């Protein structure tokens, strides 16, 4: 009767919508897709900026 | 012969009730992390003393 019962992220009753997506995330870039809304903001910490980036 | 309960030679001093897991040289000790539980006493065993417990 098996040994461990890998539950998946979905079993986990009281997880909320963000925190889902980021157990689920394999990559610090894919967690700062999830966490970081402003597109510029997201720009800079991802050290990778348009002029209109820079300008906003 | 699928039993619902085994003789397993103790490895530490257990008590009624308690669950038990694998410990050194395949001897069975008490326990209280889940996952490591293959099942439970129903008797008291002092040290290398057999115990019978029922698995679950």
């Amino acid at each position: 009767r098996s040994k461990e019962i890998s539950i998946e992220v979905e079993d986990i009753k009281d997880a909320g919508d963000t925190g889902k997506r980021l157990l689920k995330i394999n990559t610090p870039s894919g967690a700062r897709n999830i966490i970081i809304e402003n597109e510029d903001a997201k720009a800079l910490i991802n050290g990778e900026t348009t002029n209109t980036n820079k300008k906003n | 012969y699928p039993l619902a309960a085994w003789q397993v030679i103790a490895g530490s001093d257990i008590k009624v009730g308690d669950n038990l897991t694998t410990g050194k040289d395949g001897t069975a000790v008490p326990t209280d992390d889940p996952s490591t539980v293959f099942g439970y006493a129903v008797e008291e065993a002092q040290e290398g003393q057999l115990v019978t417990l029922v698995i679950s």
